[PDB]
């Protein structure tokens, strides 16, 4: 749908997101710094969160899932206000 | 409530002329200005508040130097706040000025919780205390809680949040100097295995093997492990590595198997499975392994059976008899239910072993025990285990 | 000109009417209407375009059934797109329809780079394939590059990006039916250890012990691990766990220790260190422990020695004696090796004080100690004063 850059930037992210879930420790700031960078509609931005949750569950990263859940909350509220505003 | 003028002028001299040596001599003056006589009582409340607002200047910059020499430690601790500790190191538990000077800290701790692990640091950093951690026990039994363990658990957790590199530095003396408080609760382990990287994991693993750190003893560990079943994947992997480093016998923690569930403890199942490979199977181990429920997607059982049945064929067959005896005869209902599980496990092994060339089920002690067991069970099962029991007929 | 007109309706025939049974029987037609009417050697490419858009229904979602049973597989081989494969297995080699169909595929894989790992899945799932894998071999021949390994690695990498559940499912069959193209080089390993979670790692570890999977041979292994020191912490960690499952002796890979640097190979060092503990030390193993240079921060060598000597005081002392004497005779490197060995021993001695065990006070060490004093100048003799002067008596 988007450009050659975007399509690919989103692939590079997915990959890096998977490396980031598989790091030791509890610094998930690198993950969000990255998740902010995804290109496209709020749909795909929220698809990137959904995906990261699936990963982090496999590694039982409970805190990280909480924080991903909050992105999901925020991506939802913004979308709810979209219809209200438009 | 407002500041005494003799004290007040010297507060912001540290602020203006922000040069090391002079500030510390300016701070030494505050120690001598706290003694005198009565000098109010609850004046420290606002006193700690100002010093807190003053010293929040270095409560952001990470504490451990780049270079870790014993002189780099002494070189780094030359901060005005740290001299406040030095005085308390050079005193006694039975002094009038003591319990008064401590109360200053105990009031400041509320306004800066990061003072907790800072104390811990100082005691091990400077040879002004060498290793007299007794000061922290005083500091703890001086906090509102009064409990040492709980007070320690607060600082280490605080430390993990703030400066994980410090946490990895402090660990040894924390586990060493407060063994009673540390070796038992799986709080401190979880904490530690929740932040460390593989670089720091090796460092711990080595400390243990050098004998400079013990993180669990045999009478405490099995409980800690049951707890880790509930941790994050890597936290578990690390836990199991540190275990493997202490050289507590696998026998100690073997009862854990009853807890391990196919679909939900893959980490510990892996870890354990590869440890059991190295062991001469005992009576217990064989009993434990067989005890697991027969789940057609669980391959833990026949995996360790195969490998044992092929390194230690006779010893296993011994153990398998031993148990079969102990179950056929001695609650019959439960006995027969348990014995069914054993039979199912055995059948799985029988089937696996047909993909290779080993005469395990061939050897006699096995038959003697099966032959015997068939004559004392329900005829419904006798026919499910046709193939299994049929291999004994020729005796 | 576009499609064939006697075929144009067949293009959109099964585009709507989609019940599995009345789809495979409404498919056998498309098979046999290429034999009677040849349809050139070029008409093969046009049918590939309108079937790629036809079966998009399928490529998304999952390729694997929930319950792992033979009928659950048979349910997913019953799926329409899986009939083509059914044909290709029943045929014969000299039959010219064997290559004809193959060239339709070798063109469809060219457009859709995912038919490959499907092909693999079928050849296990269906029992009309009869286990035989020669069909994948035939496929990789036809593909422009012509190589089986290069092809396999493309398919598996595709699978590892799409359906990791399937990649884990397949991994036993791949490493079994294609040992030559799998075992020697660990690109396939790297693929797996880069996506597998804790459950899957266990799943795989059991296969190895069941003997239902072999991912290393003794000749291939040490190389693979050398390559692993580059990978991500958890990939490396997963790799050692798979190795430890295999029962190859630690001696096979003990040379890897030369490649292991303190400041950068912690996962690898940890695993090895924790494995070396449970080992009856061979002379070579000692030799490699001792061979790692003395950094004041690297605690690994004194870890493993302290531990070995508890369990094997004398056997170890022998090994230190032999190597010591062996390097005593042999000069530039000999003295550097000797110095390094001496230094290592000194670290152990400054360590062992915390125990009242006796390693350093036994003959085979003592013998070797005074003997090797001869070939030393004051530069060394004064540094290790304590170590040497521990053996005054003879």
């Amino acid at each position: 749908p988007g450009s050659a850059m975007a399509k690919k930037i989103n692939d590079d992210i997915k990959y890096q997101l998977m490396k980031e879930v598989r790091r030791f420790g509890q610094n998930y700031e690198r993950i969000f710094i990255l998740l902010e960078e995804v290109q496209g509609s709020m749909k795909v931005k929220r698809q990137f969160v959904e995906f990261t949750i699936k990963e982090a569950a496999r590694f039982k990263k409970v805190v990280l899932i909480q924080q991903l859940e909050k992105a999901l909350k925020e991506i939802d509220s913004h979308c709810h206000l979209r219809k209200v505003k438009h | 409530d407002q500041l005494d003028e003799s004290l007040r002028d010297k507060v912001l001299q540290l602020q203006k002329g922000s040069d090391t040596e002079a500030q510390c001599e300016v701070m030494q003056e505050i120690v001598d200005q706290v003694l005198e006589e009565d000098f109010d009582s609850e004046q420290l409340s606002v006193l700690a508040s100002c010093l807190q607002e003053l010293f929040k200047a270095h409560f952001r910059g990470e504490v451990l130097p780049e270079e870790i020499t014993e002189e780099s430690l002494e070189e780094s601790v030359g901060k005005p706040l740290y001299l406040i500790f030095r005085n308390l190191c050079q005193m006694q538990e039975d002094n009038s000025s003591f319990s008064l000077l401590l109360d200053l800290l105990s009031e400041l701790y509320q306004k800066q919780p990061k003072i907790g692990y800072h104390l811990l640091y100082y005691l091990r950093a400077s040879k002004a205390a060498a290793g007299k951690m007794n000061l922290y026990e005083s500091f703890a039994q001086a906090t509102q809680l009064g409990d040492l363990h709980t007070c320690l658990m607060m600082d280490m957790k605080a430390c993990q949040e703030d400066d994980v590199r410090l946490l990895c530095h402090l660990t040894p003396s924390i586990y060493t100097e407060f063994p009673d408080e540390t070796l038992r609760s799986g709080e401190l382990l979880n904490m530690i295995v929740a932040v460390i990287d593989s670089a720091q994991l090796q460092e711990l693993v080595c400390h243990v093997m050098m004998g400079n750190l013990v993180m669990f003893r045999k009478d405490s560990v099995l409980n800690i492990l049951i707890q880790s079943l509930d941790w994050e994947t890597f936290e578990q992997y690390c836990a199991w590595q540190l275990f493997l480093a202490h050289n507590i016998p696998l026998e100690t923690i073997i009862p854990i198997l009853q807890h391990l569930k196919y679909k939900e403890h893959p980490e510990a199942l892996s870890c354990l499975l590869l440890q059991l490979r190295r062991e001469k199977p005992s009576e217990e181990m064989v009993k434990m392994v067989l005890s697991r429920p027969c789940h057609p997607d669980d391959q833990f059982t026949t995996s360790i059976l195969r490998h044992w049945c092929m390194k230690h064929d006779e010893l296993l067959a011994e153990h398998i008899k031993s148990l079969l005896i102990k179950n056929n005869s001695l609650s019959s209902k439960l006995a027969q239910l348990t014995l069914e599980q054993i039979l199912e496990h055995l059948d799985n092994l029988r089937l696996n072993l047909t993909n290779t060339k080993q005469n395990f089920f061939s050897q006699t002690p096995i038959l003697q025990a099966l032959q015997h067991v068939q004559a004392s069970c329900d005829e419904a099962h006798k026919m499910k285990f046709s193939d299994l029991f049929s291999l004994a007929e020729e005796y």
